[PDB]
């Protein structure tokens, strides 16, 4: 009997170079008001919450030095339908190209998320990144975003 | 001993 | 009254990630370098480690981390949040420093037993004090 709104939903790894999120796979869900829709969480009730994300990325070498990996989830109000950004990180995995003389060194790079932010009723929340091509969901636990009520 | 963490606001 | 536990690395242990024993309270309980809970229900999960290196040797160092379940009834181990991370840019002697977190929240069944694991003891840094540990809290 927990009254409080929660929610943790994962990366669909059927779903090719897209970031889609699914509730309820084992280990996931989504309880006591809280719903996903057109790939966002829409929040019940208004209040404090704590919202969290992790993806991760892989590359097979680097042929660019300016790989630029972003991750952000944002929140849109119901009352203004304008996108704001609550968290968001960058990461440039490659500080030298492969010389090709060495050959195809997998790279990997995690971003986390999480804070604690006002959420109204009807909000909608995203959890997105900018280079889905680049995303690894080989494996089970890499990819998920959730919050919980305080 | 006990650091600042993302999640530390649902310990106390 | 809720359930609740932090614990953390044993520095003195070599070779592996060993958390401290007896911090952890309202029935949970570290088994076997796991913690066991107590009742169903929803729980946020946690855990950091550090890791510190000298120089990169070669690029093909990874880090991993990751926490997972083993519920009595599945009695199959199964990774809830996992991360991984290549610290060595630039390979080959300049030290460098990796941090994995991880968090989130899971409804677990009474008896079930939670791991956070790595793939590097040899690579762990105890020289921040208090920073490497691993968690959990009933909500
Ligand atoms: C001491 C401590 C730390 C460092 C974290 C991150 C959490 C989440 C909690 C509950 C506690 C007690």
């Amino acid at each position: 009997p927990s009254d409080k709104p929660v929610a943790h939903v994962v990366a669909n790894p059927q779903a090719e170079g897209q970031l889609q999120w699914l509730n309820r796979r084992a280990n996931a869900l989504l309880a006591n008001g809280v719903e996903l829709r057109d790939n966002q969480l829409v929040v019940p009730s208004e209040g404090l919450y704590l919202i969290y994300s992790q993806v991760l990325f892989k590359g097979q070498g680097c042929p660019s030095t300016h790989v630029l990996l972003t991750h952000t989830i944002s929140r849109i109000a119901v009352s203004y339908q304008t996108k704001v950004n609550l968290l968001s990180a960058i990461k440039s995995p490659c500080q030298r190209e492969t010389p090709e003389g060495a050959e195809a060194k997998p790279w990997y790079e995690p971003i986390y998320l999480g804070g604690v932010f006002q959420l109204e009723k009807g909000d909608r929340l995203s959890a997105e990144i900018n280079r889905p091509d680049y995303l690894d969901f080989a494996e089970s636990g890499q990819v998920y975003f959730g919050i919980i009520a305080l | 001993a006990c650091p600042p963490c993302l999640w530390q606001v649902l310990c106390g």
